[PDB]
């Protein structure tokens, strides 16, 4: 089986269509959630 | 102009001299050595570029005698001329047939 | 950003092959080596041109100062 | 290259002082080289080739009764890519002071460059 | 002794292909120092078209104006090079372009968003008018006398599907690029070949013979056609050496790390020029004959 | 630990000029 | 009418005495118009 591809036909979709769901690419949103979730800690979450 | 012997290293008698060339490079410098090469009145010859930078040639050409290293490249250069057209004479023939 | 007119390496032009190559890819369950290979692309300096452009232009575009969004 | 310039035009101007300077020009003697080079208005057009000396920008200031022009500051020779008009968010409205330029430079890999 | 005669006598040429677009002819018993002169002129000092001066009079595209000039200025004109002379450098700029030496290529697009665009449409092929610009909108336009000299040419690209720039709605390009002549050593967009090489015929000294399975597997190392099995005698012959590149697989293995030489004939050169669309391969070679000639001939009757 | 899959199904790309 | 407001994205014009600001809706941003000029670049 092939280890990897050049994914050419999704990245030429996405391109032209960036999704209407939840972004591609999960794992390049977990690597900013230290700072996201920093912020969002203080006016969110329990005893508000 | 575009090819004038250096007078540092000619020679009075002749036989050995030093030609600087311009807008020229291997693609001349080497065809040209090997037809000089070719002539058994010369002992030296070989080309260097003296900065690759500057389109620059230098051929030097060292006879045995009875000739000049000016005539040594005339007649290197004619062979050229004569063997490019045996090359473009039997191409053209090779093409009919 | 957008498919280059001429190979770097040697100058067989790819950048008539783009379009060609995308509805190769697409249409039929056509591989990239044969799809370079139908395409004129049998060396790797021209195969690797047209297997590994990004197209980049697509998403340039869809950012147009001149049009309601 | 993309380089962006600031050509904010509050440096005197304070709060309520009048306004000193307005993009454009004046009735008042200015050579028409500047305006070769500049758009009827006194900002530069897009995509103009800028290098030393060539003005940028030009304004008729009111004070001295004369236009006033603003020069490159590089040594490299530039293309303009566009020109931001800046307002304020305020319900107050006020003049034109405020301009953000973006310059374009090719920036074609030399001998000396780092891969 | 080496005279013209001795080499007359010996050179030859075999054509083993040919083609409006790549030629594969074999020089055999000539220099390799003539054999790269031939190929270092084919691919730098033979003369060619395109575009170098553009002029811009609006581009609101996504590409950069240089980055599309650079592009414009890429692509091959079938042009035969000899209908428009040279360029001058003295002359002042208004007057140096000529009806003689001068090709204008306008530009004149304007992507406009199609109005029956339909339902789920992601292809850009319907939403928008004229969004793709190619090479074929490179409209070739006559100046002057070239009406009467250029009519039977139908001047256009060499390839009329190279992709030039992709547009948006709204957005413009709108230019006129003049083209001269030029070669290939001062930039590589006046190169008339795809590639221009040549490689010495391969060699395949059998010292011992190769019988049985051996020669089998021994035939599996070349390319198929390289390799054949004799009919009566099993054993092992160079079929054709041509057909070779040299791999060196058969020196991976100990059985044959002493039964066989690849050596390699070292004036027998196969050329293979792939011409850009300007011009046909042989007419290439024909005419770096002829710059070589000419170039040694300006040489000698040079004074000194 | 299984090696690393092999890319099956491979054929000859290089062919000398002219073929 | 050689200006662009960047919101609307819809032409627009000013006396050079009126303040800036869309016409449509209210955004104070504006990006130039390319006008068509006489521009030459080198094909290389
Ligand atoms: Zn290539
Ligand atoms: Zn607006």
């Amino acid at each position: 089986a092939r280890t990897a591809d050049f994914r050419t036909l999704e990245r030429e979709s996405r391109f032209i269509n960036p999704p209407k769901d939840k972004s591609a690419f999960p794992l390049l949103q977990e690597a900013v959630q230290p700072h996201i979730g920093s912020f969002n800690a203080l006016t969110e979450g329990p005893d508000g | 102009e575009k090819i004038k012997l250096l007078t540092q290293a000619t020679s009075e008698d002749g036989t050995s001299a030093s030609f600087q060339i311009v807008e020229e490079d291997h693609t001349l410098g080497n065809a040209l050595r090997y037809v000089i090469m070719k002539n058994p009145d010369v002992e030296f010859c070989g080309y260097s570029i003296p900065h690759p930078s500057e389109n620059l040639l230098n051929i030097r050409i060292q006879t045995y005698g009875e000739t000049t290293a000016v005539d040594a490249l005339q007649k290197g250069l004619k062979d050229l001329m004569d063997l490019c057209d045996v090359v473009e004479s039997k191409f053209t023939e090779k093409i009919k047939s | 950003m957008i498919v280059p007119v001429r190979c770097f390496s040697c100058g067989k032009v790819v950048g008539d092959k783009w379009e060609s190559y995308l509805n190769l890819l697409q249409e039929d369950e056509l591989d990239e080596g044969t799809a370079l290979s139908r395409l004129g692309l049998k060396r790797y300096c021209c195969r690797r041109m047209i297997l590994t452009h990004v197209d980049l232009i697509e998403k340039f575009l869809r950012y147009n100062p001149l049009e309601k969004r | 290259m993309y380089k962006t310039e600031k050509v904010d035009l509050a440096l005197n101007r304070n709060r309520g002082d009048p306004i000193t300077q307005h993009f454009g020009f004046g009735n008042d003697e200015w050579p028409k080289e500047w305006l070769e080079k500049l758009d009827e208005d006194g900002l530069p057009y897009i995509g103009t080739y800028v290098e030393e000396g060539d003005p940028i920008c030009a304004y008729f200031d009111d004070t001295l009764n004369k236009t006033k022009i603003k020069t490159y500051h590089s040594s490299e020779p530039a293309y303009i890519e566009e020109v931001n008009l800046i307002g304020d968010e305020s319900n107050k409205f006020q003049e034109l002071q405020t301009v953000s330029i973006k310059y374009r430079i090719r920036r074609t890999p030399q001998i000396g460059d780092k891969f | 002794e080496w005279n013209v005669e001795k080499f007359k006598k010996d050179f030859e040429v075999n054509i083993s292909s040919l083609d409006a677009r790549e030629a594969n002819f074999d020089l055999i018993n000539i220099d390799t120092s003539i054999a790269n002169a031939f190929r270092r002129i084919m691919i730098s000092e033979v003369p060619s078209v395109a575009a170098e001066y553009v002029y811009f009079f609006n581009n609101t595209s996504v590409i950069q104006d240089e980055v599309l000039a650079h592009r414009i200025g890429l692509v091959p004109l079938k042009v035969d090079p000899d209908m428009l002379t040279w360029v001058d450098s003295n002359l002042p700029d208004d007057e140096k372009f000529t009806d003689e030496n001068t090709i204008v290529l306008s530009l004149n697009v304007k992507c406009t968003r199609n109005p029956d665009a339909p339902k789920g449409s992601t292809d850009p092929k319907e939403l928008y008018n004229n969004a793709h610009v190619y090479a074929r909108d490179l409209k070739f336009e006559p100046q002057g006398r070239q009406s009467t000299t250029f009519a039977d040419c139908p001047v256009v690209p060499a390839d009329p599907d190279i992709l030039l720039a992709k547009l948006r709605p709204g957005q413009e390009i709108s230019l006129k690029a003049h083209c001269i002549l030029g070669i290939g050593g001062d930039h590589a967009k006046f190169s008339p070949v795809s590639t221009a090489s040549y490689r010495l015929l391969p060699q395949i000294n059998i010292l011992q013979p190769i019988k049985g399975e051996s020669a089998r597997r021994f035939q599996k190392c070349f390319p198929p056609g390289v390799i054949g099995i004799d009919e009566g005698s099993d054993e092992a012959y160079v079929k054709d050496a041509r057909k070779d590149t040299v791999s060196r697989e058969v020196l991976r293995y100990e059985e044959f790390a002493d039964k066989v030489k690849l050596g390699r004939v070292r004036n027998h050169f196969i050329f293979n020029v792939e011409s850009a669309g300007a011009m046909t391969p042989e007419e290439i070679f024909f005419k770096s004959v002829r710059i070589l000639k000419n170039k040694a001939e300006y040489l000698k009757n040079c004074p000194i | 630990r299984k090696d690393v899959p092999k890319v099956e199904g491979l054929k000859l790309e290089h062919f000398a000029t002219g073929y | 009418l050689k200006y662009i407001c960047a919101e609307c994205s819809s032409k627009l014009s000013l006396s050079r005495t009126d303040a800036v600001r869309c016409k449509d809706c209210g955004h104070r941003i504006l990006l130039k118009a390319r006008t068509k000029r006489l521009v030459q670049f080198e094909a290389r």
